[PDB]
RNA sequence: AUCGAGAGG
């Protein structure tokens, strides 16, 4: 198809995609996992101002949870980082503002969910700031539960951010990396009481590659261009978009280096 | 006692310490708020006016800043609130209290303060985070470990004070300890383990890692080393990059066990010109002990190169280990089933022997032992039985332990772990001892309420068969708790007693300093020592060397050191000396050689008199072997050519060198005699190390090389002389004090109690004894 | 526990018995006719011993020591010396009861060395924790409370009586043992 | 004590400068340089007083005489230039 | 700029040692009583087979930063399968009329003894060891 | 600190991409040194990591009760049935390189406790501060902005080093420097001096 | 809190050292460290 | 106090699971690990955050104020 | 308190040059480039692509401390070749490979039906 | 005691020797007994050695005992430090303690002695004694605040 | 301030 790296997806899902990376240097794949973890932009609440708190949970606690709450970021490239924007505090294009009030009307403790949070700022026809709920009930992630006689009343400002700045902005939770599953490269030396094969289970990624034969000598020149990877999405950004944004973000970083050289 | 000896001091800070690989050994990581709060008064100079104006503009909030400005009148100008804060323009003679900046001298101190090594000058590097950052190598003299440890920083306020701190108290200067004649700082923990693993011949480094490690050495030659293996693939041994880290021109040889030139064990090290030929890097090579690479680097070039070497070794080794990794694990403690069966069998055989001895005691068919009660003999035999059982079990464990075992890797590196740790973890923790005894029956005839009465078995008396992995029984756990309780109480008591003892020693010896006449004297002038240390030489730069004249066969000593020009066999072979054919006969030269031989024989008799043991190695001023090695590598003599050097000139030059070294300058016959007494053993060493026969046999020294060796020996001895004014008594007291803290516990008073009796000069003695010969 | 002679006339046995434990367990579940520890003391199945009284008694750690013992053994199990005692007056209810509350917190201290256990007891007094549920109502001079207290993954049996699992003071952090970056 | 003059020829104090002597000389020269003292050595890219003091010591320009003292009190005065630095 | 020495060496025994990747080789000059050698080699790069006869060659040449082969136009110095670079730790004489040379190649060590070589061999830090199958 | 006597400070804080990662992607919240353990000789910490891994996979709480006999081999057998290594060593990859770590690293869940002591409360820095009147010396404690006290042992250490002027500056300029007027005839502060 | 509530204090032969009579009544390992180690015990 | 939003080690959301997890273990009398498998959290870093956590907030709620 | 802000790691401040180029001393064609506010992620790939180029003799990444996100790369190239040109060609190659991978992955996902 | 001695060849060879160990010390009578070497006999207690043989022998035995404790540690302290302490006790004819009874009771100095122990008693006896302090002592200078005659402070620097 | 207690290395 295309000269250079080739990708064969083993498994597809909304949450996760498992793929096989071929004709790739390891350094680029490591850099891609790192740009996927850290650099990809996301929308999470950066400011919380609460008027009334009757919750047993402290305000700082709830604010940290709210920052950890997932918000949609597919159109986050249309959204702008507030520091790049000229508004004094926030404009409608750079910040998405959520309001949430929850009282304990019921004697039974009343749960507070991400679906209860609502947006006051204008959508401008972009899929930004929607609370993310994978729960089958549709009930949002619970911030607090409030006994009768308790009301909580707060506003939240969500700005563009990156996971290097704070872990809440990470689109992906875990990235699975595998290379040299058969240990032909012998990058790792097995610690074995009696036998290494008995002591270390064969990975699922060994069986795809052809098993090594004990007859042939080890090749010093050989380097592994085939890797087995898996990407898991929180849901704020779809998996294909998450990995594509990792690729693109690394490309923008490289281009920024190049244009800095041109300015020099 | 409190306020005058020790004051609460301005410009003093305190912080929790953490360890940073990248920060240089002399540097200290000073928190930004600490530097901002701390002020150094700097008089405004024509060079610094621009910088100081910029600092004042930047302000107290942001460093580089200045908190206060002192006028020529001296009225305080406060930067935080001033109507002229932006108005001021610097005027000469003013003082700016600058914020503490990078590469500025301070003092870093640990509260036990047993040693001068606990208080050392440090370069400042301002760090972002809150904890004091320091190098790992400086932990050992500071006696600190990163478990909430807290250390103090003191800032000089005067330029003379700064110069004192930099010229005397600097970390590279105090690298070598005066006491124990060894450097204080060595490569510790992961750097030592990693340098060992890198130095293994199995370990090989690819060109990408090689280039990154080359770059990692802050000063790199720029030349990629030629690969150890080229044609199959350009493989590089870790020893080669490590050698690129080793400074050029320094040569070390260490012979341990079977240090064959082939060295299949790879034990020992050979380095020439800072390039390692053979070896696996071990703790002693990189250790604080003398004969280590640190001492050689400190002596040959200086302290600064040594500290830089610490840094470079740390960086390269930490990068390589970072890629390789390391993990102690459960399984490194676990042991094979077969070895475990042998372990249990060993313990069982010990128990069977103990029960048979107990039966023989019950039968009263036990031989009378002179000077001890028969019960005492029984107790000693059972205790020794259990001790041997535990030790043999540990030996079985270690042999069972693979080369991959990480505790074994630390022990081979020497960084951590002990044989006893492995034995307790895998086979048997041992037999608990309380008050120097097996566990006693608190209940009448029963050590524990579960135990039956009158049981003298090791399980009743507290021997723990089980390892730490298998787990202690409740009785074993209680007895081990008794032992640990005694350990903690003894530790606290030892700390208190040693603090008092150190203070008494310091107060008794403090006033005595080497005066300008080189006589060790108190303030009143009463001479403690006419020549300090009886040789008049600084305790630093003194390394143990072997005197070849002492010991050995008289015939062998004659063969190595005697050359007779008259006998054909005795005269040197003409390949050794161009004069040699002319030398045959030459009776007037033979009489000079006979005179030097008579001097060697008298010196041998004297040294045999000094030590009945006649131990070869004793602390000595100048290491001759290193000088000879440096000469051989500097002049690159093939040793095929006959020596340029006259047979007369070796003897006359050695005599001239003896005349050249004076501990005391004065031309007083008493002072001359005392000087000869001071350098008597050194002269013996010099004559033994370089005999005419030896000078031509051990090497083909060019006459220029022998002259260079003579000049270097003279210079080194003059370096080794004690600096006048040095406060010797405080150093002596601290020298006793820190090891005295370190000591932890055939029936004689020992350790702190024995020391306390010695210091109190008390008539009563807990354990008097006469050694009848 | 008290060991007396020939329960069911067979062999010197513990005074307690499985049906008594079943009734006590039924009372614990109902939380009928109460079965209490004080009731056990009135039954005489258990006795309180002072140290002076302790000198005169003979104790067995494990109730399995008393039953008659007329082979293959897993190597990992710690070696136990045979009690080899005819008569035991009493049996210790559990060895772990000699340990303290802080020692009851300590995991596998039998496998650990004792001085480290002492250090950990002191540190556990020092460690942060939610002291009480009413802390928010309370006004203490200094209060430190974990955001997300996590019950320990490895718990002593004594912990269910310690209520440490109910009110934990530490977090089950994922720990790796490695030499990485030299920090 | 009084007129405890020592002949310059008949001096038994060590020719080499004591490390304390060098430390105090460097500190005093740097302290004076910080207080706008004249500098007798040509300087290249040096602003720190202590660097100038060290360079002056290598140049032996400092006109200071260390007075060696003895337990009796006789004083042996050595110029910085006379003393070897090594 | 020419080879110092060439021979055919038949190895009776190879000892793996503690190391797996590196084994020591005990060989002697084939049909010559005079030369015997013990050399540390890596078996993964080239596997020494027991009872092999392998061609041994030491060459002085064919500072300067090592350059990866800039192109194929730069010609490989040797047909030999194995080449190492290293410096001699010692030049000794076993007994009168018997010289020995101890060369270290990357910490790996080789000792080979024989009279005629000492006129060839010099105290040169440079050495290239060339093993042919 | 850990539940087995191991105490220590946080050397550094690392982002997840920088920290070593297993094939599962699990990044340890905490990274410790292998070297602390052999001298401390606390096998129970390692056993706790193994048991907690077994408990996390099984969903059944593990018992670490003293004097209860549990086989390390049995716990390792359960880990083997889970597929995780019996020793619990996990193949890791270096975070910066993406390269596989040469040695497998022990990866476990360990109960860890946050100690009361925190650095920012501990830090104190005084250049100039309030002084007790009679001592004319720095007050004591952070709360009073009070200076550290140089020890008598510290003064002795400085005598050993030999810096007289530094000890004079710390001894006088840093604390209770004072100027007095005294008379020549009697060595007492009898003289009362008016300077204007 | 619990440990403070169960406290022993011995005001001041060998009181600090753990004793056989302590078994079953006092924790073997709970004690202050450094100063007053074993004088104070936990039940 | 309350259910964490995400597991600290990797960051998968665990706030959504808690109510469902309790309902599963009560409804099927399920083993806790089996309920974790139904939750879809297969990594012990995700499992520990659910299993180790105790809701202190319920007891805090029981207080009248 | 003293700890630096997170933001400083990804934005350049006080007009910091993203790349500072200084000729290396004692090496003829080498040059040290200080990437500022840059991390290991970019640097490892840049060095690997520089190693792939035949003309580059030397390339390596070093960071002086983990606290500060500065990445230092020294480049040695064949004579007649600009090290800066080598770096730019390696960077452009990086971008082309990433684009090709993105297209192939997108095609495979369009084939995937989940 | 497995002593080593010169051989007839001159090489050092170890010959086992018989040695007796006594729980008690009566040096004067023990040394004047047949069947023993008078020169070789040694006492655990140094004071009896000093009274029987002289002060210098006592100093040697004192250094040996301190060496024994440092070897029980396994630590090595250089000969000069321990030697200096032994000489400070030995130069005074009576063997002097490191405690206040002894070195503090010694006349030299006035404020160092009070700094160690019995501060007020020394000051009172000094006022009654009218002793004049030279102020040479380092501790006395530290009390004075004047720079002590430390190595750096010892020499006096003047202009040319 | 003092005294006391506790805790840290
Ligand atoms: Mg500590
Ligand atoms: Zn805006
Ligand atoms: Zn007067
Ligand atoms: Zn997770």
């Amino acid at each position: 198809s295309e000269e250079g790296p080739q990708v064969k997806i083993r498994e597809a899902s909304k949450d996760n995609v498992d793929f096989i990376l071929s004709n790739v240097d390891l350094a680029m794949a490591n850099s891609l996992r790192r740009v996927m973890i850290a650099e990809i932009p996301t929308l999470a609440i950066d400011s919380v101002e609460v008027e009334t708190n009757t919750t047993v949970l402290a305000d700082e606690f709830i604010a940290h949870r709210l920052g950890l709450i997932p918000l949609q970021s597919m159109d986050i490239e249309q959204l702008e980082y507030s520091r790049d924007c000229f508004c004094e505090d926030h404009c409608d294009k750079c910040s998405v503002v959520l309001t949430l009030q929850a009282f304990g009307e019921s004697e039974s403790t009343t749960n507070v969910y991400s679906k209860d949070l609502v947006i006051v700022s204008n959508l401008m026809g972009r899929n930004i700031g929607h609370p993310i709920i994978q729960d089958k009930e549709g009930n949002g992630v619970l911030i607090c539960k409030l006994r009768k006689g308790q009301e909580l009343k707060l506003t939240c400002v969500a700005k563009k951010g990156i996971a290097k700045e704070h872990a809440k902005w990470g689109p992906a939770a875990a990235i699975e990396f595998e290379y040299d599953p058969w240990n032909k490269l012998k990058h790792t030396d097995y610690w074995y009481e009696q036998d290494s094969a008995k002591e270390w289970p064969q990975s699922k990624n060994c069986e795809y590659e052809d098993p090594p034969n004990e007859g042939d000598p080890f090749d010093y020149k050989a380097q592994a261009d085939t890797f087995y990877m898996n990407v898991e999405s929180v849901g704020s950004i779809p998996v294909d978009q998450v990995v594509v944004r990792g690729i693109d973000t690394l490309q923008k970083k490289v281009a920024s280096i190049l244009l800095a050289l041109t300015q020099m | 006692r409190g306020n005058l000896m020790g004051k609460r001091v301005d410009f003093s800070a305190r912080t929790v310490i953490s360890g940073d690989p990248n920060l240089e050994l002399d540097q200290v990581g000073v928190p930004k708020s600490i530097a901002k709060t701390l002020t150094y008064p700097e008089v405004v100079t024509p060079y610094n006016i621009d910088r100081l104006t910029q600092l004042v503009r930047n302000g107290p909030n942001e460093h580089p800043g200045a908190k206060y400005v002192i006028r020529d009148s001296g009225d305080r100008i406060d930067l935080r609130y001033s109507k002229r804060a932006g108005d001021i323009q610097l005027q000469y003679g003013w003082k700016v209290e600058r914020h503490i900046m990078d590469n500025d001298p301070v003092l870093f101190n640990r509260q036990p303060s047993l040693h001068k090594m606990s208080m050392m000058a440090h370069r400042v590097k301002v760090i972002p985070y809150s904890t004091f950052r320091l190098n790992l190598s400086v932990t050992s003299p500071y006696n600190a470990d990163f478990d909430g440890d807290e250390m103090n920083l003191h800032v000089p306020q005067s330029e003379e004070t700064r110069a004192e701190l930099s010229q005397l108290c600097a970390v590279p200067l105090q690298i070598v300890s005066p006491q124990s004649n060894k450097p204080c700082m060595g490569i510790v923990q992961d750097t030592l383990c990693g340098i060992r693993k890198l130095t293994l011949r199995d370990t090989f480094i690819e060109l990408d890692q090689v280039l990154n490690m080359l770059y990692w050495v802050p000063d790199w030659d720029g030349v990629i080393p030629t690969p150890a293996i080229i044609k199959p693939k350009p493989l590089w041994s870790g020893k080669q990059i490590l050698s690129v880290a080793i400074p050029n021109g320094i040569h070390l040889q260490r012979f341990d066990e079977g240090t064959t030139l082939l060295s299949p064990k790879d034990n020992g090290m050979l380095i020439i010109d800072g390039q390692i030929i053979f070896g696996v890097v071990e703790k002693k090579t990189v250790g604080s002990s003398n004969g280590g690479l640190i001492h050689v680097v400190t002596r040959e070039k200086g302290p600064q190169v040594c500290a830089k070497l610490f840094g470079n070794i740390q960086k390269v080794v930490n990068f390589w280990l970072l890629h390789n990794g390391f993990s102690t694990g459960i399984g490194d403690t676990i042991a094979d089933g077969p070895t475990m069966r042998e372990i249990t069998e060993t313990i069982a055989e010990a128990k069977k022997k103990v029960l048979d001895v107990t039966k023989e005691a019950q039968a009263n068919l036990l031989t009378a032992k002179h000077g001890m009660t028969l019960r005492e003999s029984f107790e000693d035999n059972v205790v020794r039985f259990l001790n041997e059982a535990r030790d043999k079990a540990g030996r079985l464990a270690e042999v069972n332990l693979k080369d991959l075992n990480n505790v074994k890797q630390m022990v081979m590196a020497g960084s951590k772990g002990s044989f006893i740790n492995i034995a307790q973890m895998s086979a048997c923790v041992g037999q608990q001892s309380v008050e120097g005894k097996r566990i006693a029956f608190g209940f009448v005839d029963r050590t524990l309420p579960h135990f039956s009465k009158d049981d003298y078995s090791p399980e009743s008396k507290g021997f723990v068969e089980n390892s730490y992995l298998r787990g202690l029984t409740p009785q074993e756990f209680f007895f081990h708790a008794m032992g640990g309780r005694e350990g903690l109480i003894d530790t606290a008591v030892k700390t208190a007693e040693t603090g008092y003892i150190q203070r008494r020693l310091v107060k008794a010896l403090e006033d005595i300093m080497v005066h300008y006449d080189n006589t060790t004297r108190n303030s009143l002038g009463n001479v403690i020592q006419f020549i300090y240390g009886e040789d008049g030489m600084d305790a630093a730069h003194i390394e143990k060397q072997s005197l070849d004249t002492i010991g050995g066969s008289d015939a062998a000593f004659e063969k190595r050191y005697r050359v007779d020009l008259l006998n054909t066999d005795h005269t040197l072979d003409p390949s050794l000396l161009e004069s040699g054919s002319e030398i045959l006969g030459d009776l007037k030269l033979q009489v000079l050689l006979d005179e030097e031989y008579k001097q060697l024989v008298k010196d041998r008799k004297f040294l045999r008199e000094v030590f009945v043991d006649g131990e070869a190695n004793w602390p000595l001023p100048v290491n001759i072997r290193r000088i000879i090695q440096n000469a051989q590598q500097t002049f690159h003599i093939d040793h095929t050519k006959p020596s340029d050097l006259t047979i007369k000139d070796i003897v006359l030059g050695v005599k001239d060198l003896q005349e050249n070294l004076l501990v005391l300058r004065g031309k007083n016959e008493i002072i001359q005699n005392a000087q000869r007494d001071a350098v008597t053993l050194f002269c013996c060493l010099l004559r033994s190390r370089l005999a005419t026969r030896r000078v031509l046999q051990e090497y083909r020294l060019t006459k220029q090389a022998f002259d260079w060796v003579l000049s270097n020996i003279e210079a080194q001895f003059l370096r080794s002389v004690v600096h006048p004014g040095e406060m010797v008594g405080v150093l002596a007291a601290q020298s006793i004090g820190e090891p005295a803290t370190q000591m932890t516990l055939k029936k004689v008073t020992s350790g702190v109690p024995r020391l306390k009796e010695i210091l109190n000069v008390a008539k009563n003695m807990k354990t008097p004894s006469l050694t009848v010969y | 526990f008290i060991v007396e002679d020939d329960e069911s006339l067979g062999h010197k046995e513990l005074k307690v018995r499985k049906g008594h434990i079943a009734k006590l367990m039924a009372t614990e579940y109902q939380d009928v006719e109460e079965y209490t520890w004080s009731s056990l003391l009135n039954e005489g199945l258990v006795e309180y011993i002072d140290a002076e009284e302790e000198e005169s008694i003979l104790i067995a750690m494990q109730p399995e020591d008393l039953e008659p013992a007329e082979l293959d053994v897993d190597p990992a199990k710690r070696i136990r010396v045979s009690h080899h005692a005819t008569t035991f007056t009493h049996c210790e209810i559990h060895p772990s009861m000699i340990l303290g509350v802080a020692a009851s917190i300590i995991p596998f201290p039998d496998h650990n060395q004792s001085p480290r256990n002492t250090y950990q007891s002191a540190m556990g007094k020092q460690a942060m924790g939610v002291f009480l549920t009413n802390y928010n109502v309370r006004m203490d001079t200094m209060a430190n409370i974990l955001y997300y207290p996590q019950k320990p993954l490895g718990t002593t049996r004594a912990m269910e009586y310690l209520k440490f699992r109910e009110l934990p003071a530490g977090q089950n952090a994922i720990v790796a043992i490695a030499c990485y970056s030299g920090y | 004590l009084k007129e405890k003059a020592i002949p310059k020829d008949q001096r038994a104090t060590t020719p080499y400068m004591t490390k304390y002597e060098r430390a105090r000389i460097l500190g005093t020269r740097a302290l004076q340089i910080s207080m706008n003292a004249p500098v007798f050595v040509d300087l290249e890219g040096e602003t720190d007083p202590l660097r100038i003091a060290m360079k002056e010591l290598a140049e032996k320009k400092i006109p200071l005489v260390i007075r060696r003292y003895l337990p009796d009190g006789s004083f042996e005065d050595w110029s910085v230039e006379e003393l070897i630095v090594d | 700029s020419n080879t110092l020495f060439d021979d055919i060496f038949q190895v009776s025994e190879v000892d793996p040692g503690r190391y797996n990747k590196v084994c020591r080789i005990e060989a002697a000059s084939t049909t010559q009583d005079q030369c015997k050698l013990t050399l540390d080699i890596n078996v993964e790069l080239f596997p020494v087979a027991a009872q092999d006869s392998l061609t041994v060659t030491i060459a002085s040449s064919l500072t300067r930063s090592w350059r990866p082969p800039q192109a194929g136009d730069r010609s490989l110095a040797d047909d030999y399968d194995y080449v190492m670079y290293g410096t001699a730790y010692k030049f000794e004489e076993v007994s009168k009329d018997l010289i020995a040379v101890y060369y270290s190649f990357g910490g790996l060590l080789m000792r080979l003894e024989g009279n005629y070589r000492n006129l060839n061999n010099l105290k040169q830090e440079n050495a290239y060891l060339l093993i042919r199958r | 600190a850990s539940r087995h006597g191991q105490k220590g400070t946080i050397g550094i804080t690392y982002r997840r991409e920088d920290m070593p990662f297993t094939a599962e992607g699990i990044v340890p919240d905490l990274i410790i040194n292998p070297h602390a353990i052999p001298s401390r000789m606390t096998v129970a910490h390692l056993i706790e990591c193994l048991l907690s891994k077994v408990a996390a996979l099984s969903g059944n709480e593990g018992d670490a009760s003293p004097f209860t006999d549990i086989t390390v081999e049995g716990i390792s057998k359960l880990l083997r049935e889970h597929g995780y290594q019996s020793r619990g060593f996990e193949v890791m990859y270096n975070g910066h390189t993406g390269k596989k770590l040469m040695a497998q690293i022990f990866f476990g869940p360990t109960y860890y406790q946050r100690l009361r002591h925190m650095v920012d409360d501990k830090i104190h820095a005084r250049a100039r501060g309030p002084m007790q009147v009679l001592t004319r010396q720095p007050v004591e404690g952070r709360s009073r902005d009070g200076g550290l006290r140089f020890g008598e042992m510290e003064r002795d250490c400085m005598i050993a080093h030999g810096a007289a002027s530094f000890l004079k500056e710390r001894l006088m300029e840093a604390s209770d420097a004072f100027r007095v007027h005294i008379c020549g005839i009697c060595g007492l502060m009898t003289v009362i001096a008016k300077l204007n | 809190t619990l440990s403070h509530l169960r406290r022993t204090n011995t005001p001041i032969a060998k009181p600090r050292q753990l004793h056989n009579t302590h078994w079953g009544l006092v924790c073997p390992a709970e004690t202050p460290e450094g100063q007053a180690c074993g004088l104070v015990k936990n039940l | 106090m309350i259910v964490p939003v995400r597991c600290f080690s990797c960051g998968k959301v665990v706030g959504d699971k808690w109510e469902s997890y309790l309902n599963l273990l009560q409804e099927d009398e399920l083993d806790e690990g089996t309920a974790l498998s139904r939750l879809g959290l297969k990594r012990y870093c995700c499992r520990r955050m659910i299993l180790t956590h105790v809701d202190l907030i319920e007891k805090f709620l029981r207080y009248n104020p | 308190m003293n700890a630096p802000d997170r933001f400083e790691l990804f934005l350049l401040g006080e007009g910091e040059s993203k790349l500072k180029i200084d000729p290396d001393t004692k090496a003829p064609n080498a040059v040290v480039i200080t990437f500022e506010k840059e991390d290991h992620t970019l640097g490892n790939l840049i060095r690997a692509e520089l190693l792939n180029d035949r003309k580059v003799l030397f390339a390596a990444y070093k960071v002086e401390h983990p606290f500060f996100a500065r990445f230092k790369l020294r480049i040695q190239t064949t004579e007649g070749y600009d090290p800066k040109d080598a770096l730019k060609n390696a960077c452009n190659s990086i971008i082309n490979k990433l684009g090709a991978l993105k297209t192939n992955f997108e095609t495979e996902w369009n084939l995937q039906t989940l | 005691y497995d002593r080593k001695v010169p051989s007839p060849t001159g090489e050092y060879v170890k010959e086992p020797e018989w040695v007796l160990e006594t729980d008690g010390v009566n040096l004067s009578e023990v040394m004047t007994v047949p069947g023993i070497d008078p020169t070789r006999i040694y006492t655990n207690s140094f004071i009896d050695i000093m009274e029987v043989l002289g002060i210098e022998a006592g100093r040697a035995a004192l250094y040996k005992e301190v060496y024994n404790v440092i070897a029980s540690d396994g630590s090595y302290v250089n000969y000069r430090h321990m030697a200096l302490l032994v000489d400070v006790m030995t130069t005074q004819g009576g063997l002097t303690s490191v405690t206040r009874h002894g070195f503090n009771r010694s006349n030299t100095g006035a404020l160092m002695r009070c700094s160690f122990e019995e501060t007020v008693e020394i000051l009172f006896e000094a006022g009654a004694s009218a002793e004049l302090d030279d102020c040479r002592g380092v501790s006395e200078n530290v009390i004075l605040g004047q720079m002590a005659p430390i190595g750096t402070g010892a020499f006096d620097v003047m202009i040319d």
